[PDB]
């Protein structure tokens, strides 16, 4: 019973979701916006491997390079760190681990597929959904097999199919980048609706009239 | 039972505060029922407005009128 | 006739509402953005499934594949479970049924075909709009019969004409999910000022005149 | 003369553009989004009407089939009810009239040719533009005539410029979608701009200072 | 036919506000005819807050009679 | 001991922050709009670098024009002057410097990578992040080589594939740019909840009860 | 040394920015919505001068009709009127001249490049920023010369080039007019806070204290 450690509470509690919950966020948007970088800086490269064959409407794509750069993609986001880690947000040196309930609640927020959890031995972190790519990774490979020493040829009628699925999953991609970034619109704003918990300062401060 | 001039001021305006009180009471029924269109929101302001402006309306009348007399007793000597 | 329970009739209404009109359109959302997700593994898978012939205009075009295809993600996504509902908003365990009324008010925002509404035994339920897929896989049937043992023989013009029909009736699922991600627009921004209800808690706390 | 009955029509005409500004809108984007739906469909079923002619560049092209369909979309979307209207937002049941005044101040916004609006005996109703369907109909006339017992023998030298403009055909009518589409933001937007006349009510609740 | 200080005061009020309040609905009539341009909210904005801020200075040119008065009534011994 | 000194420190120290926080943010947000005007300028300058190649699938594309366009923006972007610093947002004249500190706690908030402090000697600076468009300057020489006179030669599809990086980038550039203006909403709003140290003059003027 | 000149101070204090300081960005504002509406205007006029040349994916673009009718916009908007000032917000009568101290001061949050002061003899005006529209109007010759007597034909990749670059820059003049507008979250709201200078005929006639 005490009035004076009230607002110390609401103090402490107030910053104690502000890296629980928006921070969370914030960390969350800014390392997919590195992995949408890395995914860019891959997409813009590949405009480099393709060439004409036999003059005709067959144009080589070098699929090995492509394979080999995807794969170190996947596998240097693959490890734990403060660059492929979503929750809960870690920062400065070390990991930071969390308990199975609360990446659960928080994966089920996020709306991520199952494999997004990895057991850093103590806790729990939640890491970049590697689905899409890895599925673009084992179509690719359906297109056939490195049999030339440089690239495969291939004409323009199954080019404008790999063209489409490569565009779908990149607007994919990108429509997973806008639904997390327009959580701000719902995460954010409900943030500055709850620090109307200053009220209970205000009004309970305006109280003087206990003691006239 | 008693009632002095001052509880039938307040209970004058009794006969509206009900009312209201079952008429907001339906609108966030009929809220609840579907949300989605800003009518509702508006009748919300609308009637909201009214239940403060009659509970601060009367609070104003029994206040005025206990200092009416609150000085006339203070000289009724 | 109370005033100290209408603040908490209010606060159990505004926790209805979300769950019963914000938790539902979530829901929608991500079940539309996992079934347009599943149909873009299977059009990535396409590109796999061409072969030049005649070295001429000539593309086999593989039919049989993408018939048992569709014909198995029809299957995956007609029946009743937590990834195929989208209303009433299945979430945990169990499926939970609606009345007619009611799904008949959300075919009516949601701008969704009448062939939809299919019954879980005991009530009813909306299921995703399929009739685009299904047009689909009658008409690319229309492209002949399957007589050679592997696969569709068939020149670039009317390989043409049918990726037009395709990308075009891609296009229209795509701005289904826009207008559905639109709806952010619809149902966030009217409940950012649908919160204000709390006016019932502050501007019915201001009568302390009442008690001076 | 009092200030109950401004707050009334304030909260009546909140909802009377509802269902006169915004709902019709809703129902010109529903109808045209329909309306490319139907074309779409009749695209995807055109495709499978080709074949090589003499083995070589020339490929038929189904003219009959085409014109055929056309006319009847021609035909049942020259006519007057619940998926043939853009305005005043027919629902439910009949058809609601319109007087030309309304009519004029709609299309000047919504930038469509004049060739649009009829009498439906009493009043004035407005369909969706078909200038450039019927403008393409009339062209694939010109270009030559069904001598043949089921479709025309042409090269793919002008075959393929035909289709490319009728792909551009396809693309001013998704263009157009696009702006009927967009002009939810700038309506939506507007909307939920203009539903803040609220402080009608806010301030002239707070102006209690009449009675303290 | 009574009409004292404060209803004077008043008078030279209500024939301004009753102006303001026919107005403003011809304002809100005609924002709900075609609301689709931004100079017409404007205007209802500015025609709402003419209403809102004379009533203010009608409510608070009141209360400012009240305490001189009252004062003189103190000092009225 | 006094508190009247209070109410002086209360307004210098608004001052302290006016200037120092969202003054900050205002100069940032100007100076990358600013490099965003002016690489929109060379874009939208970029289209008239398009020739036909053979008159057939093969299109020139202009790269040494770009190559020396886009050097030439990052080295008169790549200085430290009015035009090309974001912290400690110099104003006026001269070069102002920043302490290591300040400027790592500005580059985590602003979501930038250390590739962007620059040192004036004395202290340090941070500039716009310029890895972008140095990467994009880098791999549009993998395209392929100028050894015409002019201009590349380029074909459709590998046209295509750089077009789509390109967007990519352009997106990209869009959404960080999104972001640096909307953190208005996190800093401008909390700024306006900050101008409320005003309560603390007002509220300790009202405690005049010490004095009657 | 007196009260009632302070009283007087405070009211013709608060006209003195109220059409000082508010009353800038309400003009600025109208006359760049102005400005805007003209651009809108030549917009929808552009949109109807296209059409397909060769019968393929050329397209003919008018270049000098949209040449003269830009040209005659900025020269239009090139000269010192009602509508096409912005500082000293010129109304009534005349045109206001000014001098360097204010209008550079205020300009500098304006945030207009310095080729936007224009001098009418006298004294100094503020006009809208024609930059941007006159590197539109410059480079809209950078296709080319009109050798056709109507209008120029280019490849649908320049064309797409072209309209790419076209809606960037009208997109950075979109963002410019929203932040614009958005000045009124500095300029609208701050001068609702200093209209609290009425505190002095607030407070400081409740000395009444000192008369008893």
């Amino acid at each position: 019973i005490s009035d004076a450690e009230i607002w110390d509470m609401v103090s402490q509690n107030i910053s104690a979701i502000g890296d629980s919950y928006l921070g969370v966020y914030e960390n969350v948007v800014a390392v997919y916006t590195d992995f949408y970088q890395a995914f860019s800086d891959i997409l813009s490269k590949m405009g480099g491997w393709l060439l004409p064959g036999k003059d005709g409407n067959t144009v080589k794509l070098d699929v090995t390079s492509l394979k080999n750069d995807l794969n170190s993609l996947v596998n240097k986001y693959n490890q734990i760190n403060s660059n492929t880690v979503l929750f809960p947000a870690q920062s400065g040196s070390g990991v930071k681990v969390a308990t199975e309930a609360e990446a659960r609640q928080w994966l089920s927020e996020l709306n991520l597929p199952n494999s997004c959890l990895k057991s850093y031995g103590s806790g729990y972190v939640v890491t970049v959904d590697l689905t899409p790519l890895q599925k673009m990774v084992q179509d690719i490979d359906g297109l056939g097999a490195p049999g030339k020493d440089s690239k495969l040829e291939m004409d323009n009628a199954k080019y404008q199919a790999w063209q489409s699925g490569f565009k779908a999953q990149e607007e994919n991609m990108k429509t997973t980048l806008q639904t997390l970034t327009q959580k701000y619109s719902n995460a954010n704003s409900l943030y500055d609706n709850l620090v109307k918990v200053l009220s209970s300062t205000i009004s309970s401060s305006l109280e003087t009239a206990k003691s006239f | 039972p008693w009632s002095g001039y001052l509880d039938d001021v307040s209970a004058k305006f009794d006969t509206g505060v009900d009312n209201l009180q079952t008429q907001v009471t339906e609108a966030l029924d009929k809220l609840a029922a579907k949300p989605s269109d800003p009518a509702l929101l508006a009748a919300y302001q609308s009637k909201l407005s009214e239940y403060n402006l009659y509970r601060n309306a009367q609070s104003n009348t029994v206040k005025v009128f206990k200092d009416i007399d609150a000085a006339i007793i203070q000289n009724f000597r």
